RNA sequence: CCUUCUCAAACAUUCUGUUUGGUAGUGAGUGAUACUCUUUGGAGUUAACUUGAAAUUGCCUUAAA
């Protein structure tokens, strides 16, 4: 009411000066009254997963707006590291509507879903101004979930990002974390052990898993912003490839869905392109 | 009931680009054509305006580059001149919060000089690429039933195999590859990708959102810059800043 | 602003020179009634703004006949509020603008003698005459039809 | 008695038939209308004239627009008496030039430069300024 | 090229003719008139060719001028950029040893708010004598200042390089200013075949240095534009035929 | 109720020089010679003084509603 005089006198500096000066509202103690504490918040995560990692994907819109998706993929990409470096994912599992993973972190287990990243769709049925108030209560609440696992592992909150990696890709390998063996087996598989992970195949849902079960990506997809001296294993899904290379293993990314679920680590002599594969099968 | 201030503003404003575009045109020709005695100045020039803002310059001297364009709504009380309007409906850019990628050439940069005023370059980075053809962009496609023209976002590679077959280009990834690369076909890829429908960074009509659209103006003014020169720089800025917005 | 103004002065005065000279003329309208009577029969105000409200109303009713006298450009313009706005006051009642710069000098004679033409041309007549002979529509509805009626059968 | 036709003085620089015609058309639909340009140099001399259909529709869009501030000019416009009409007031293009000659030969206009000259040195005689050569 | 005595000649004459027993300030004015085949085709030139001279007329114009009521007085038009950077008292330092003056100096912005409206933007330019103009901000000008200075060649403005590469210098505006003040002269070159030359007064100079500024304008004039005749006067009289030249003319049906 | 072309190379090192190109404008009125052309059809230049931006018929759309 006291801007709209400001501009419906113009006197547009003392709007600006009101602009600056006011203090909005934050939920800090609504979390901490609901959730107390860390058992009972690390209970309910799992619903602000699915939601972040959903509104981090779809595109910026009226109803919308950019800088809640832009808070969204940082809050999510902050999440992802924290599961890559300290190595938490022991079931996985591709479906048609995206990838469903799990995380046992502090005792209970965490599932979530991200979707595949395609350009899709507003359907404006669905009210925004419900979702937009659940998302902006789980922000919070997970910045706070965010706060006290980074410190407790026990690295900085929140960790600074370089930029021109940032510029490559956007995504798990920018985010840098730092500080002030593992609880096994699924964590150090892939140990010496280096992936050339090709163009085609999803860099969104590979890197994650080969990072969080702690092993070396390089990617194609890297390149065209502009070594493969030390690289094992080759990740393609073409139907003929051209030429490979003699010291190289090549295989199909299903291998790494399959590998993780057992953490065993299968036989390579499966699976590898043009062949027809064996099934997949839900760990549940 | 027009008023006599607008239908003379109007007038005025429309004079000015038609005054300016013969300039630019006939300057053009003599550079194009080479019989150069007497002309302002001998090659282009390329401003990067960036974060008391710094001013580079450089010749171009290509050596192909990406480039992609947005309009910009502007300046304020213009009708279009048919030979800027002309190229925006080449490029397919009208309607305004429309993006497309363009390859930058000796042959091509003497168009940029004509729609600059109307668009806003610039060099993209290959996480927007990466953030626009996976946010948006969407397939005009036919087959199996229907009226035909039918407009379908990019979830399916099997489509894109199919219609760029020939061409040896498979799934979205590789779209994102021959645009980022500069290589071969490109133009076939562009045209077959359809251009980008952006969000206005604000929409409102609130007390909210007037102030930022007021400190929006300022900054729109204080970065485009209408030199009507003839041999006027063009203007390039971090579009990985503005697509944060728009994207 | 004026803080601002302030706090700029202490900085340069002291230290280097003058009484706060350094600073630049001030150009701004006089608001005050009192104050732009004042600058009227001086007489250095250019133009007045009069706003047609007023709750007093013989506040202002001797300006427009005070400016003839004196030969100042008076102007009536519609609302006080609107007066208040340029002049950072809800209410204003007049406005007087004495000075002008060299740039705005050319507009500002030019808009005088619109006033005048507009304004001083057409309210020779407007002195003159008595308003508010108007009736309400129920009585136009009797006189009408009893005098056009009796006329004709 | 005042006529349909109408007479607009001070007009702004992009003030032309075209707008002319467009804005005071909203009034009600004109017979012709023709600003007064130069020759020389193609552009406007900043009055016109145009002409309705009514007559009273003229005298309204006389009415309100006599003293309007526009630009860094106010326009002033008149109706004529009865009769007057719009008579002339050509639209004119600016003039390019072009290099018409020379048709005569060079043996012949060297002779005009020996003559001319020689007419000269007897003209400043005359007035006069004793000169050689 | 002319003979010497045949300028002597014609111009001590010419003070025989002025004499005898604004009127008095136009009248006794000198000219040069030159023509030629056709200046610059299908294209106006608001500029100046500075042409080099050993005597300055400024100079004699200024002590002149003192007496006069028009009163002589240069004007430096700048850029957005350099006002901040540039001052009176810089100027004044250096230009005073040689022993010029800038009267004003003036923002490109100032011509579009202050200069604007055309009473004003006439009874502010005809005061001046001068006018000068940097190098970037001169192409702006005819829409700014506006026509009624161009049609002098006096209120005209002349083009100097207030820049060294790049960005701006002190130095090379004020060594330069005194190049364009003494040892050059102005004049514009119109389209067709006559060009005169506001060469100076009459009170000003000595005839023993007419002639030989007459001299170097003839030798540099004949080699650029490729000319006919030349032609000498003050205001009132019948031209001085002193140069004549046929063999230019041979060339004007080859064209056609 | 719009806001005006606010630098470009090449040579050489003088603490920046020298050379070349880049500038369409308010309309109206007054007057005193000269020069170049074509054949009366007067076309192009030219020593300047008056003037309140003055005046009467030279024949794209969220910058919305």
């Amino acid at each position: 009411r006291k801007l709209t005089r400001a501009l419906g006198r113009g006197e547009v500096s003392s709007a600006k000066r009101l602009e600056e000066n006011r203090d909005s509202y934050t939920l800090d103690h609504i979390i901490k009254e609901r959730y107390p504490s860390f058992p009972d918040a690390i209970r309910d995560i799992d619903d602000a997963l699915n939601m972040l990692f959903l509104f981090s994907n779809l595109p910026s819109t009226n109803q919308v707006s950019s800088k809640i998706i832009n808070d969204a993929q940082k809050i999510c990409n902050q999440w992802l590291a924290y599961v890559a470096k300290e190595r938490l994912v022991r079931k996985v599992f591709v479906s048609i509507k995206g990838v469903y993973y799990q995380a046992n972190i502090k005792g209970e287990e965490v599932r979530w879903l991200v979707p595949f990243k395609f350009p899709e769709n507003i359907p404006s049925d669905v009210d925004f101004r419900i979702m937009l108030t659940f998302l902006e209560f789980y922000s919070t609440l997970l910045h706070f979930v965010l706060y006290k696992l980074y410190t407790d592992s026990g690295l900085i909150y929140p960790p600074k990002l370089d930029l021109k990696k940032d510029k490559i890709i956007s995504g798990l390998s920018s985010y840098i974390l730092e500080s002030r063996k593992y609880d096994s087996p699924v964590a150090s598989l892939f140990s010496a052990f280096v992936f050339y992970v090709s163009r085609e195949v999803p860099i969104d849902i590979l890197e994650f898993l080969i990072l969080s079960c702690g092993g070396n990506v390089i990617s194609e997809a890297a390149m065209d912003q502009i070594d493969m001296s030390k690289v094992t294993h080759q990740i393609v899904d073409r139907p003929v490839l051209k030429n490979k290379v003699a010291g190289r293993t090549y295989i199909q990314p299903q291998w790494i869905f399959d590998c993780i679920n057992k953490g065993e680590l299968v036989p390579a002599n499966k699976y590898l392109p043009g062949e027809a594969l064996p099934p997949h099968l839900s760990p549940w | 009931f027009v008023r006599a201030e607008s239908i003379v503003a109007k007038t005025l404003a429309t004079s000015r680009e038609k005054e300016r575009i013969k300039r630019v045109s006939i300057l053009e020709d003599k550079k194009a054509k080479n019989e150069t005695q007497h002309i302002a100045s001998g090659k282009d020039f390329i401003l990067k305006i960036t974060e008391g803002l710094i001013r580079e310059k450089t010749t171009y001297d290509g050596k192909p580059a990406l480039l992609f364009i947005v309009r910009v709504r502007g300046p304020l009380a213009v009708n279009i001149p048919n030979k800027a309007f002309k190229i925006l409906s080449l490029l397919r850019l009208v309607e305004t919060n429309t993006g497309v990628f363009v390859k930058l050439t000796k042959n091509v940069y003497p168009l940029l000089k004509v729609i600059a005023p109307y668009v806003v370059i610039g060099k993209p980075s290959l996480s927007s690429i990466r953030s626009l053809i996976q946010k948006r962009g969407r397939i005009i496609y036919k087959g199996e039933n229907e009226a035909e023209p039918h407009e379908i976002v990019l979830n399916d590679n099997n489509i894109v195999e199919e219609q760029l077959g020939d061409h040896g280009i498979i799934c979205v990834e590789d779209i994102i590859h021959e645009i980022a690369t500069m290589g071969e076909s490109f133009s076939v890829c562009n045209f077959f990708l359809q251009p980008f429908k952006l969000n206005r960074e604000v929409s409102g009509f609130g007390s909210l959102n007037r102030l930022r659209k007021i400190k929006q103006r300022e900054a729109e003014s204080r970065t485009r810059q209408f030199s009507n020169a003839a041999t006027a720089p063009v203007i390039e800025v971090d579009i990985d800043s503005l697509l944060a917005k728009l994207n | 602003e004026k803080k601002e103004r302030l706090t700029k002065e202490a900085a340069a005065v002291a230290e280097g020179k003058s009484k706060q000279d350094a600073s630049p003329k001030p150009y701004a309208v006089k608001y005050g009634l009192n104050h732009v009577v004042a600058l009227i029969e001086n007489k250095k105000a250019k133009l007045v703004l009069i706003a047609n409200d007023v709750d007093p109303i013989e506040l202002v009713v001797f300006l427009p006949a005070l400016c003839k006298k004196m030969g100042v450009p008076y102007a009536i313009v519609k609302g006080k509020a609107r007066l208040g706005t340029l002049v950072n006051q809800k209410t204003s009642a007049v406005a007087a603008l004495t000075e002008v710069r060299a740039e705005d000098e050319a507009a500002l004679a030019k808009l005088v003698s619109t006033i005048d033409a507009n304004f001083a041309d057409k309210y020779d007549e407007v002195k003159k005459h008595w308003g508010g002979g108007i009736l309400g529509n129920k009585a136009q509805a009797k006189m009408d039809k009893r005098a056009k009626n009796s006329d004709s059968a | 008695e005042y006529s349909g036709i109408i007479y607009v003085s001070r007009l702004p620089h992009g003030f032309h038939e075209k707008e002319l015609s467009k804005y005071f058309a909203q009034f009600g639909d004109l017979k012709e209308v023709r600003l007064a340009r130069n020759k020389k140099t193609g552009n406007s001399r900043h009055y016109g004239f145009l002409e309705f259909v009514n007559k009273e529709d003229a005298m309204i869009a006389q009415e309100s627009m006599n003293n309007y501030l526009l630009m860094g000019h106010l326009l002033q416009v008149r109706v004529l008496p009865k009769g007057a009409k719009i008579e002339k007031l050509y639209k004119y293009k600016k003039r390019v030039l072009v290099e018409k000659g020379i048709t005569k030969p060079v043996k012949q206009l060297k002779d005009n430069m020996k003559q001319k000259h020689e007419e000269r040195i007897k003209k400043l005689a005359k007035s006069g300024i004793e000169f050689k050569w | 090229a002319i003979p010497r005595e045949r300028v002597i000649k014609a111009v001590n004459e010419l003070i025989k003719f002025t004499s005898k027993p604004e009127e008095e300030l136009k009248k006794d004015l000198q000219l040069i008139v030159v023509n030629n085949k056709s200046f610059t085709g299908t294209s106006k030139s608001f500029k100046l060719k500075l042409l080099n001279v050993k005597h300055s007329f400024y100079k004699p114009w200024k002590e002149a001028s003192a007496t006069a009521v028009k009163d002589f007085k240069v004007l430096l038009i700048l850029k957005d950029s350099d006002i901040k950077k540039v001052s009176e008292d810089d100027l004044f330092d250096q230009l005073d040893s040689e022993g010029i003056k800038v009267d004003e100096i003036i923002c490109g912005k100032d011509l579009k708010t202050v200069y604007k409206a055309y009473e004003a933007r006439n009874a502010f330019i005809s005061q001046f004598s001068l006018i000068l103009a940097d190098d970037s901000i001169v192409t702006s000008l005819p829409k700014l200042m506006g026509g009624k200075a161009y049609n002098k060649v006096e209120t005209t403005p002349i083009s100097i390089r207030t820049h060294a590469n790049k960005e701006f210098s002190l130095t090379t505006l004020t060594n330069n200013i005194k190049k364009v003040y003494m040892n050059q002269l102005p004049v514009k070159l119109p389209r067709g075949t006559t060009l005169n030359v506001h060469l100076g007064n009459l009170e000003w100079l000595r005839p023993e240095e007419f002639v030989d500024n007459v001299e170097l304008i003839s030798e540099q004039l004949i080699k650029a534009y490729q000319i006919r005749s030349i032609f000498i006067k003050t205001n009132r009289s019948p031209v001085l035929p002193l140069y004549y030249n046929q063999d230019v003319l041979d060339e004007l049906e080859a064209k056609k």
